[PDB]
């Protein structure tokens, strides 16, 4: 097949963790 | 349980251990394809080239008030330029941020800190390992030191974001373990 497997698993776990440290305060 | 802070603390520094497994799971992925896939590296010797690329110069431009986002509506990947990623930060060495930290003090501005950064600063701790030299331990002091002259500038300890800061800071004096840095008591006598 072509193959372009990559981004199966949310390569933005990096950038999720962002918000929520900052959201903590809500 | 004001006093007993300690669970909500381990929250924060718990997600760092954590995002390091995140990093092992893409680690076969990446090994399936070398630095091409979407990565440009400008050239060693062109220390320009770093700083503009990481950062991008969409920065400069700035992107929040509306218009200023769609000042180059013709694509996508275009007007987004090339944003941290695993693979990206992978082959970035830990010297190599470490040395680009001193262009990012010349900014200065003092009330300035541009919250923009602190997403990038994640980035700046997983791509750190290993022992950290000498020299490392000392710049990370000065960047948290320069942070408490934003609380003094805020009228209202009450704000908003103070939370958040104070969650922030203790990060660092436990997880390098800096004591300097820590909020000790009084010794208990």
């Amino acid at each position: 097949g072509q193959s372009d497997d990559s981004d199966i698993w949310d390569d933005t776990a990096l950038i999720k963790a962002y918000d929520k440290a900052v959201a903590s305060f809500k | 349980g004001y006093s007993p802070t300690l669970q909500w603390q381990q929250q924060q520094v718990a997600q760092f251990s954590t995002v390091r497994q995140n990093v092992n799971k893409h680690r076969s992925h990446w090994k399936s394809q070398q630095l091409d896939s979407n990565v440009t590296m400008p050239k060693s010797e062109d220390e320009e080239g770093w700083k503009k690329f990481c950062l991008g110069e969409k920065l400069c431009a700035d992107g929040a008030v509306g218009p200023a986002t769609n000042e180059s509506p013709g694509i996508d990947y275009v007007q987004i330029g090339f944003p941290p990623l695993l693979s990206i930060v992978s082959r970035m060495n830990q010297a190599t941020v470490t040395s680009v930290l001193e262009y990012l003090s010349n900014w200065f501005g003092e009330r300035d800190f541009t919250p923009e950064l602190g997403r990038w600063l994640y980035a700046l701790l997983a791509c750190l390992e290993k022992p950290l030299l000498p020299e490392a331990h000392s710049l990370i002091r000065q960047l948290a030191r320069r942070c408490s002259e934003v609380r003094l500038l805020v009228d209202s300890k009450d704000d908003e974001r103070v939370p958040a800061l104070n969650l922030l800071i203790c990060l660092v004096s436990r997880y390098f373990d800096q004591r300097d840095l820590a909020d000790e008591p009084s010794l208990e006598y």
